[PDB]
């Protein structure tokens, strides 16, 4: 009947998926770069840049 | 006029960029996020001039 009787067991599964989570997500940042996609700057500049 | 900049809206067209790259009629001919000679592989709309 009690729920939330396997604490601990629960915040370690939570805990992993949420670092997979936010590293799959950090695919998503310019980093100071014009795209955040890379085949796209493959197919738009020349090697120099 | 200088400073009455004639502005254009150019979309639904097909057009070669390679007959103004080997064009020697233009005494500048530099871009800054596109190479000059990748123009006729991607594509975008709604070209300002």
């Amino acid at each position: 009947s009690t729920a939330s009787a396997l604490g601990k067991l629960q915040d370690v599964v939570n805990q992993n998926a949420q670092a997979l989570n936010t590293l799959v997500k950090q695919l998503s940042s310019n980093f100071g770069a014009i795209s955040s996609v890379l085949n796209d700057i493959l197919s738009r500049l020349d090697p120099p840049e | 006029s200088v400073y009455a900049w004639n502005r254009k809206r150019i979309s639904n067209c097909v057009a070669d960029y390679s007959v103004l790259y080997n064009s020697a009629s233009f005494s500048t001919f530099k871009c800054y996020g596109v190479s000059p000679t990748k123009l006729n592989d991607l594509c975008f709309t709604n070209v300002y001039a």
